[PDB]
């Protein structure tokens, strides 16, 4: 508290940023892939049985 | 006969159907234009930090 060697709220809010920025780079995948489903990473069984299919 | 025969096998092994095709062309120019707005948001996605300085 009223520290100069630690500020949570900062590491707090770089979390939070880091956590949208995850969500824009995946909705970035969406879009430039036109696919929900466009790797196993997403959704292994969904993503193989349309690869089979 | 059996010269045109030949021909129209020759036609249905390599021509291609056209139709399918103006649809495919239509779908990949819209996703290539999406892809390069998705690739615009990916670039800039650097400057936000020089903000925070």
């Amino acid at each position: 508290l009223n520290s100069i060697n630690t500020n949570s709220g900062a590491l707090i809010a770089l979390q939070n940023l880091n956590s949208t920025n995850a969500e824009l780079t995946q909705v970035q995948q969406r879009i430039n892939t036109g696919k929900k489903i466009g790797s196993a990473k997403d959704n292994g069984a969904i993503w193989a049985t349309a690869k089979n299919q | 006969k059996l010269q045109d025969s030949l021909d129209a096998g020759v036609g249905n092994l390599v021509d291609a159907d056209l139709a399918k095709e103006s649809a495919k062309l239509q779908s990949l120019q819209t996703k290539q234009q999406l892809g390069v707005q998705a690739l615009s948001i990916a670039n800039q996605s650097s400057s936000s930090i020089l903000s925070l300085f």
